[PDB]
């Protein structure tokens, strides 16, 4: 009870399915990331290794492969990116005036209900600019932030050789405030990876590959019932 | 002087509140009390459509009531035959992020759009046996949220730039621009006559527009948060809306006021989609709890539940004949219920 | 008395059944990894219902055959097949975990839900081949499997070669994998990442020790008997083996609970069904 | 500012519109549903022979 | 869209030959392809079919065991190998393209043809009807078995061959009209009885008209009716 033309239509449908499956296999070989910044960040120059609605960049390290997206063309469109591997957030360390605005933006992203299981890599840019302002002594962080004066750099903390004690106290002070928000909210689901960078630095791409290797390992321990 | 004008604006709003209070003679509840209840409605899944490898954002039904289109974030658009569950066509898209899809009344064309900020038209019937892009429409400065076709050469679009537009496909340019919202526009519905349309926005308000003269006839308020869905009653004299405050409301064009609200204490999640049956007796809604609830429009009592998804329900549709309902989800599947 | 043996049979059937129900009545547990676990469960439940009850009757009846004389080979065949399968599953779970930990990105790229089926086919195919000679060369000569009503194996060449292939080669692979996996987590340590790594090391160790303590005692004493002639020691040797085989069966009850409880989702599901 | 005087004109346009009482509007919608009741498949299940699914 | 065919000539009986068709202007891979022949003073008869993807191949009983069909998708070519030739094989061979999906039109385009010199029964009784410009005419076809199916579709097709040229589709599935065809033509019928009506007849409507069935394989055709001024 079946037509000759009906059998031929079913054969066309099966061929369409084979092509769709092959395209899906190509995707599981690639990793996707989202870039967020405030325009004084310098976010575009972060990846010097390689290169209106949306902009894209492609790069590769050690045979693994990566793609990055910036929607510079946020409450409603952020829902689409709930399956990305990680989110990269950039801030300018030297601007004391705009620091509180940056902290408030980070809290909203960390506590968003569609981004509960996504980890964040934090980049603190313009670390050369911060050093000259601290040494010059004209501008004081204490005026913008009252608690800085009653602060001591951690006892076991170690700084790179040559850096003045004053810079080590100031750099450690700014890193601590962002990590505090991360500890306060989501637990057992997501971590923040914090780094300090400069425009000349060329090692940014290696650092992202290393953080992704940690993100996949932690999920596998969860899948196998070990943790 | 600016302050003086602001006082004049408030005085006019005070007069508007008084006029709609004078027309509140009775309530919909007191008129419909004697009517007998609908009963209990139970429906079953009759078909499941499998093929998409990622979450589905939109769907649309053809006027024939047998063919449908679906859009997914895997970068593909598929046309399906509901009766035999066979795939007629598959179309590759240049940008992965797509938030809307439409089917022409003639059946010769389909349209799609998203974060690219462009609406693209595709020609289904041509010699050479392939589907090809016919025109690309550009000019909006924000993401495309919805699109519907008046005819083969007319389409209306909504955007995140707070504006709506009417276009001529052959020229590629906008005949009219509709402006007045202070928040992003998320949804659009066209009347059966095709002489008027309604829009919903994140400012928590809905406006009615005349297509020929590019003007706003009336403005409606009442919701406490963003409106994500909008639909028109079959007669054309009333409409329904859904919001992230967990309630749905019904408004009347001639009275100029809200008639009823549909809500329950247990439900705390937002509403993503809305639709009506052919008679208009039943209202169907989709929620972020993975379940769809059926409501009696006249008496505001829940009548049934249709839950078949392991993720958020994103889209809903009813056929012109009235025989079946279709649902889409972030679980990558589409189901047909009767 | 003999009723104590009964507790093992009731527990194995009940525990294994609940694990099958959970994968069936939950969708968060529908990964390829959970499917291999369900295949292991089927083997342990069957051994309990079929071979393990027949063993008890032998206790009360003095090893005489209440059942017909010509069916002894069928009983011996089923035990070798079901038990060999369980040991083979555990070795594969160990080698898949190592690749996940050492190379986390490559494992994620090639887990396709087709690789689970390929692993299940190989584990069952190896077992059927080792079990198959018994009802082929031994069955024809009925005397080989009977000792004055003993219903015990008599071959002195199958026991030696078979024991090495089924247990000793799998045991050696498990020991080398364990040393490599623990060392890999330690180097990463040399943050939350560290505590999770420390909890995982403890869980892997408990599972390895259970396998060695349960199975090794029956197998070592069986091989020692064949080699010895005048260091045999007579009656006690035969008695010790009867007690040890029951201890090995108990592993079947323990294996389902150990491989599933450390996950919170499993504990919640088991509770609801038990309350029902 | 031009914006304030453009908002004023729109508010005046919406004020001068005829409106009808709620009873008439509700009574009209109830009438439409009663008339088209027998032609809705979802409200009353159709026989298996008629169903295309 | 163009289909060009070559490889033909005189052959002695018991010989072999290969015929080739070249395609341009369309997507060759997505379309199924067929072969048909017309004897020196007779009518159309089907020979073989190859599906897109090369999955399904079907043959007429007369040519089965002595003929093979193949396709080369990269080079856009189709071929027929013929062996143990007999006198009955003399005819003109054509290539036809067909696509199958809901709402599709099969048998839309036919090639010019090459010449070689070496079951449901469909009946159209009228062999000749005289005609005048400006008048309405009707043509009728009858079938041994009903062409209506439980799906609700009746499978009958109509074609016209004007003098000196290949056949052209006019109507598909009983009532539907092909693209680029004037609205004067119309089709109506019932299972086992069918009619095609032409109004306002004009010159360029003169030729032989044929009816075909696509309900089951083998595919069969009627003898044909000729309209002459
Ligand atoms: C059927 C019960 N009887 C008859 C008294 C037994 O003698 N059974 C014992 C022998 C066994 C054996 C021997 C050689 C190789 C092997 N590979 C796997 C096994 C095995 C299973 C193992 N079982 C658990 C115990």
């Amino acid at each position: 009870t079946v037509s000759a033309e009906d059998k031929a239509a079913a054969e066309r449908s099966k061929m369409i399915d084979k092509n769709l499956r092959e395209d899906g296999e190509k995707a599981r070989r690639t990793l996707r990331l989202l870039l967020l910044g405030a325009d004084n960040s310098g976010k575009s120059t972060i990846v010097k290794q390689m290169r209106s609605g949306i902009f894209e960049t492609k790069f590769q390290v050690d045979k693994v492969n990566f793609h990055m997206f910036d929607v510079g063309g946020r409450r409603k469109w952020i829902q689409c990116f709930n399956d990305v591997t990680a989110i990269i957030f950039v801030v300018d360390s030297s601007d004391y005036n705009r620091l509180q605005e940056a902290l408030n933006d980070f809290k909203s992203i960390w506590n968003n209900r569609w981004l509960r299981t996504i980890s964040v890599i934090l980049f603190l840019n313009k670390q050369d600019l911060l050093a000259e302002k601290v040494l010059a002594g004209k501008s004081k962080i204490e005026d913008y932030f009252p608690e800085f004066a009653r602060y001591t750099t951690p006892e076991d903390a170690t700084p790179e050789p040559g850096e003045d004690p004053r810079v080590t106290r100031a750099k450690y002070f700014i890193r601590k405030e962002f990590v505090d928000i991360s500890t306060a909210s989501g637990d057992g689901r997501h971590i923040c990876y914090p780094h300090f960078t400069c425009a000349v630095d060329t090692e940014n791409a290696r650092r992202i590959f290393n953080d992704c290797k940690d993100i996949i390992l932690q999920m596998n321990l969860r899948e196998y019932n070990l943790v | 002087e600016l302050d003086q004008l602001r006082q004049e604006a408030e005085q006019l709003k005070n007069q508007i509140r008084d006029a709609r209070k004078a027309c509140a003679d009775a309530t919909l509840s007191q008129i419909t009390n004697n009517i007998d209840p609908v009963g209990r409605i139970q429906m079953r899944t009759r078909r499941t459509l499998r093929g998409h490898l990622a979450k589905i954002y939109a769907m649309h039904w053809g006027t024939d009531s047998r063919l449908l289109v679906s859009a997914s974030q895997d970068g593909k658009l598929i046309i399906w035959d509901s009766y035999t569950t066979n795939k007629v066509h598959a179309i590759p898209l240049r940008s992965s992020w797509v938030m809307t899809c439409a089917y022409a009344p003639s059946g010769n064309y389909v349209a799609c759009g998203g974060l690219d900020n462009i609406c693209s038209i595709y020609n289904l019937k041509t010699r050479e046996g392939n589907v090809r892009v016919s025109r690309e429409l550009a000019g909006h400065t924000g993401y495309l949220s919805c699109c519907r076709f008046l005819d083969d050469n007319q389409i209306v679009t909504s955007s995140g730039d707070t504006t709506c537009a009417l276009w001529d496909i052959e020229t590629g340019q906008q005949t009219t621009t509709f402006t007045g919202h202070t928040g992003d526009v998320m949804s659009l519905s066209l009347a059966p006559d095709t002489r008027l349309f309604v829009s919903g926005a994140c400012d928590a308000s809905a406006k009615l527009w005349d297509v020929r003269e590019g003007m706003c006839r009336q403005t409606f308020t009442g919701h406490e948060s963003d409106i994500n869905a909008i639909c028109f009653f079959p007669n054309g004299n009333a409409f329904a809306t859904g919001s992230d405050d967990a309630t749905c409301r019904l408004f009347d064009l001639r009275a100029d006021q809200e008639l009823m609200t549909y809500s329950h204490d247990n439900i705390i999640c937002g509403i993503t989609s809305v639709s009506f049956s052919k008679s208009g007796r039943l209202l169907l809604a989709g929620y972020d709890d993975f379940n769809c609830n059926v409501w009696d429009a006249l008496k505001a009592d829940r009548a049934g539940v249709l839950a078949g998804h392991d993720n958020r329900v994103s889209c809903l549709g009813v056929t012109d004949d009235g025989m079946a309902v279709a649902t889409g989800s972030w679980d990558s599947f589409l189901k047909i219920w009767n | 008395s003999a009723l104590l043996t009964a507790v093992v049979i009731i527990l194995t059937i009940a525990g294994n059944i609940l694990v099958i129900m959970a994968v069936s009545l939950e969708k968060k547990l529908q990964n390829a990894t959970n499917y291999f676990l369900m295949s292991l469960a089927i083997a342990d439940m069957l051994l309990g219902f079929l071979v393990m009850p027949v063993s008890m009757l032998t206790i009360l009846y003095g090893y005489r055959w209440p059942l017909p004389s010509k069916l002894c080979a069928v009983w011996i065949y089923l035990d070798v097949l079901f038990s060999t399968a369980s040991i083979m599953h555990l070795c594969a779970i160990s080698l898949d975990r190592y690749v996940a930990i050492q190379n986390p990105i490559h494992h994620s790229r090639f887990n396709s839900r087709t690789k689970a089926f390929l692993k299940i086919i190989a584990v069952w195919t190896i077992s059927v081949g080792i079990s198959m000679p018994i009802p082929v060369f031994g069955l024809q000569d009925d005397s080989k499997v009977f000792k004055e009503g003993s219903c015990l194996l008599a071959d002195d060449n199958f026991v030696l070669i078979g024991s090495f292939v089924s247990f000793f080669i799998p045991l050696t692979i498990m020991v080398i994998t364990y040393f490599l996996t623990i060392k890999s987590l330690q180097k990463e340590a040399t943050m939350q990442s560290i505590s999770n790594e420390q909890k995982a090391c403890k869980v892997l160790g408990i599972v390895f020790f259970l396998f060695v303590v349960m199975w090794c005692p029956f197998f070592i004493t069986n091989i020692m008997a064949v080699i010895c002639k005048e260091s045999c020691n007579e009656d006690v040797i035969g008695a010790l083996l009867n007690v040890f085989v029951w201890i090995g069966y108990l592993s079947s009850a323990v294996n389902p609970l150990v491989y599933t409880l450390f996950n919170k989702t499993y504990r919640s599901a088991f509770s609801r069904y038990i309350q029902c | 500012i031009a914006q304030a005087r453009k908002l004023v004109e729109q508010l005046k346009m919406e004020a001068n519109i005829d409106r009808i009482k709620v009873s008439k509007a509700a009574a009209d919608l109830m009438a439409y549903c009663e008339a088209h009741a027998k032609e809705d498949p979802l409200l009353t299940p159709v026989p298996a022979s008629e169903n295309p699914f | 869209v163009q289909l060009v065919e070559s490889g033909g000539g005189l052959v002695q009986p018991g010989g072999s030959r290969k015929l080739s068709c070249s395609a341009s202007g369309f997507a060759f891979s997505s379309f199924g392809m067929h072969w048909v022949r017309q004897a020196p003073e007779k009518g159309l008869e089907w020979v073989a079919y190859i599906s897109s993807g090369s999955g399904t191949i079907y043959y007429a009983d007369t040519v089965k065991g002595r003929f093979t069909i193949s396709r080369d998708d990269p080079k856009n070519t189709l071929f027929l190998q013929m062996t143990s030739l007999r006198s009955e094989d003399t005819a003109m061979y054509y290539c036809v393209r067909s696509i199958y999906y809901y709402g599709s039109s099969p048998f839309d385009f036919w090639g010019q043809g090459t010449t070689l010199t070496v079951d449901i029964v469909m009946t159209q009784a009228t062999s000749s009807v005289p005609v005048t410009p400006g008048e309405s005419v009707s043509i009728s076809c009858r079938s041994s078995k009903s062409l209506l199916h439980s799906n609700g579709n009746t499978y009958l097709y109509w074609f016209l061959q004007r003098p000196g040229q290949s056949p052209q589709l006019l109507i598909y599935r009983m009532s539907n009209l092909a693209s680029g065809v004037p609205d004067r033509f119309s089709g109506s019928g019932s299972g086992t009885a069918f009619t095609l009506t032409i109004s306002r007849l004009e010159a360029e409507d003169v030729g032989v008209y044929y009816c075909m069935q696509h309900l089951e394989y083998p595919l069969t055709f009627g003898a044909g009716t000729k309209l002459e001024l």
